[PDB]
């Protein structure tokens, strides 16, 4: 499988800021132009939880604010509405291909 | 309605086979597969294999092609992991999960166990 | 009574377009019912 | 004028004659023939002046479109092409095959893993897939 | 190289006045007629039928033209052949060819009755003019170019193709060339000498095409015979 | 036109 | 002579409905219909009265 | 008559001369060249006997 890579390492922000998440892949991923890019949440004492499909940014479990976007090797997540329960480990993985890797993750902390 | 119910964690000794085991509730358990992962920080994870539970079919992470496998009781609507020959690095929490597709033939992990873990 | 007979076009049912794509895969249209 | 619908109708009867060793007798591939949705079998009956048929057909639904390859090979091994039998081989968007490619039927969508019993070996072809991990039918 | 057929499928269809075909309403032949009446009866019947054969027959041929689904259509369709069949977006330049070089006089419907009529020019020489002297009628077909444009090209989207089993549900939704490569290991040549030879085959097909250029003279059978459909049905008129 |  | 001329108009149009169902839509290996070297591909093109 | 009696026999010389190959593919331009008798048992093994 692709690496994945995730930037910044964790981000502060302020009470209902927007916010977004990068995440380069070594090699583009789409194939036929499905992308297959999912994102996860994960907070300490609990599984990851799906959030978002790269062409589902509502549905799949979460509110219309988890925005997917990018292609090619670039992919990022943006949410205009950040609240303190949306603070969370985050993480993009590759279902492009076997052993469907996935990134390092990055966390979102309010200040 | 969708669960699995993870086994307790456990300090298994080193050179001994670990077994976990994560039954299916409220959905019919032969129609997804199980995806199996491994975590070894909050920042660290891994993919290990998966199981179809209809056909009984395997892939697996390749470090784990001499080590880990998976099985199923249909009849009991269980599945079942085992890691041969523990190791004091393969102490990890680990999950269950659900195969889905949300999107058009893209694989997502829909539905997660608690989690366990060994030491 | 009813009233005054209506002048129509005659219908052409157009087939369902299927894309012919370029490149080593393709789309393929599969029916996913059926009847007798 | 007698003479005229009499030859008319030794034509009709040997049309007649035709379909019932061939459209009653046995299931046949032509189309155009028979009922027009592939042809299953068909029933005969005696009506007056003549034969009257009924045939039983196939008729398509709710059409969707998939991706679907000409064929796969190995990446590790050009010689080792296989293709499907009368069927496709189709991305797979089912949660009990963990395989990336399946196996269906051309008259019915329906998905299964691809096996043996499916397939043929082939001439290797620029366009097929070549499968960088595992295909299991045959396995090496 | 290629061959070509025509096939006919229908008669012009027309109807007679049978009052007009005998007198002009002089009143000697009205009352005269009256005797003969129930046999204008029969004509007319007769005359209905057979144009409703000729309007059931084509209803049944377009039943079978349809398919439940086709590619769409562009420029370049065909890949490097030349396809130059497809239409001019209207009707192919192929069908144009034909008629072009078809000597048919010039048809009704629009303006008709006013193309008799001194409200044109005086060279016109028509049937049609004599179809409003004759009682004649000429029937519109049930048809229409327009409509069979889109059937004769929705027959070209189901083209890629004939293999991949039946076909009769499923659509391959395939680039041409790749099915004409399906097509010749249909008949024992190796995949090997098809690779080889790939830009030859479409020379060699393109030349092929390029000889439909040719197929408009009298020494073509099958031009020739679209040629006497329409004097056969002049000639009955007249 | 339609049906009574 | 009308009625005589459809009818045989009528038996002309099963015959090229015949074609296209089986000279068209499919690859033949029977000979005989189509033209004659072996079968690929065939076309049709509309043709006044056919 | 159009065509002299003996170019008709002709044609039907040429018709005895084009059996064998009557398989071996559609038999589409080649030609298999073998006696009567082989033809007739590939045609008895095409009834499965």
């Amino acid at each position: 499988d692709i690496v994945l890579t995730q930037s910044p390492a964790s981000l502060a922000v302020s009470l209902g800021q927007r916010a977004t998440i990068s995440c380069r892949a070594s090699e583009s991923v789409d194939n036929y132009g499905i992308s297959f890019m999912n994102w996860f949440q994960q907070k300490p004492g609990q599984p990851p939880k799906l959030l978002i499909s790269a062409t589902s940014n509502q549905g799949s479990g979460v509110p219309a604010r988890f925005i997917g976007s990018g292609s090619g090797t670039d992919f990022s997540l943006n949410i205009h509405p950040v609240e303190e329960d949306d603070t969370a480990m985050y993480f993009c993985q590759q279902s492009k291909e076997v052993p469907r890797t996935f990134g390092g993750g990055t966390k979102l902390e309010i200040k | 309605q969708v669960q699995l119910q993870q086994s307790g964690p456990e300090l298994v000794r080193p050179g001994v086979s670990v077994k976990i085991s994560c039954k299916g509730s409220g959905y019919t358990f032969t129609d997804y597969a199980i995806h199996w992962v491994k975590q070894s920080h909050a920042k660290s994870l891994e993919w290990i294999g998966v199981f179809s539970t209809y056909y009984g079919n395997t892939n697996y992470n390749q470090k784990f092609k001499g080590r880990a496998t998976m099985t199923v009781d249909k009849s009991s609507s269980t599945a079942y992991m085992e890691l041969a020959r523990l190791t004091s690095e393969d102490s990890a929490i680990y999950y269950c999960a659900r195969k889905s597709y949300y999107v058009d033939y893209v694989d997502a992990m829909d539905y997660w166990g608690q989690g366990t873990s060994v030491t | 009574v009813p009233g005054e007979m209506r002048l129509a076009s005659i219908a052409f049912n157009h087939p369902i377009q299927v894309d012919q794509l370029n490149s080593s895969y393709f789309k393929l249209s599969i029916p996913t019912n059926f009847s007798f | 004028q007698q003479l005229v619908r009499s030859e008319s109708a030794a034509l009709s009867a040997q049309l007649a004659k035709d379909k019932v060793n061939e459209c009653v007798k046995a299931q046949s591939k032509r189309s155009g023939f028979c009922g027009q949705g592939t042809h299953i079998v068909s029933f005969v009956v005696n009506a007056p002046n003549g034969l009257y048929f009924m045939h039983v057909g196939y008729y398509p639904s709710n059409h969707i479109e998939v991706v679907s390859a000409y064929g796969l090979c190995d990446a590790a091994n050009p010689t080792n092409c296989i293709a499907p039998v009368n069927g496709y081989f189709i991305k797979t968007n089912n949660t009990r095959i963990v395989d990336e490619w399946s196996y269906t039927g051309s008259s019915f969508y329906a998905p299964e893993p691809i096996t043996s019993l499916n397939t043929k070996y082939v001439a290797p072809q620029v366009t097929y897939q070549n499968i960088s991990t595992n295909l299991p039918p045959p396995l090496l | 190289g290629v061959t070509q057929e025509y096939i006919q499928t229908t008669i012009q269809k027309v109807t007679v006045d049978c009052k007009q075909y005998v007198c002009n309403g002089f009143q000697k032949c009205e009352q005269l007629l009256r005797e003969y009446g129930q046999f204008c009866s029969k004509i007319n019947q007769a005359l209905h039928g057979a144009n409703l054969r000729q309007d059931d027959s084509v209803r049944n041929l377009f039943a079978s033209v349809k398919s439940s689904q086709s590619s769409p259509i562009i420029p370049g369709f065909g890949g490097d052949f030349n396809l130059t069949l497809l239409e001019p977006v209207a009707r192919s330049a192929i069908e144009d060819l034909l008629f072009d070089k078809v000597t048919i006089a010039d048809p009704g419907y629009m303006q008709g009755y006013d193309d008799c009529m001194q409200q044109g020019p005086a060279s016109a020489r028509d049937l049609i003019c004599a179809q409003y002297v004759a009682g004649y009628k000429v029937l519109p077909p049930l048809m229409d170019v327009n409509m069979e444009a889109a059937y004769t090209s929705s027959l070209l989207g189901s083209i890629a193709g004939v293999g991949w089993t039946a076909g009769l549900s499923s659509f391959a939704a395939i680039p041409f060339a790749q099915s004409i490569f399906y097509r010749l290991n249909g008949v024992g040549i190796t995949q090997q000498v098809l690779s080889e030879n790939q830009k030859l085959i479409a020379n060699k097909f393109n030349q092929a095409l390029g000889a439909m250029q040719t197929g408009f003279t009298t020494t073509n059978e099958a031009f020739h015979k679209v040629q006497d459909a329409v004097n056969n049905n002049a000639q009955a008129l007249s | 036109d339609t049906p009574s």
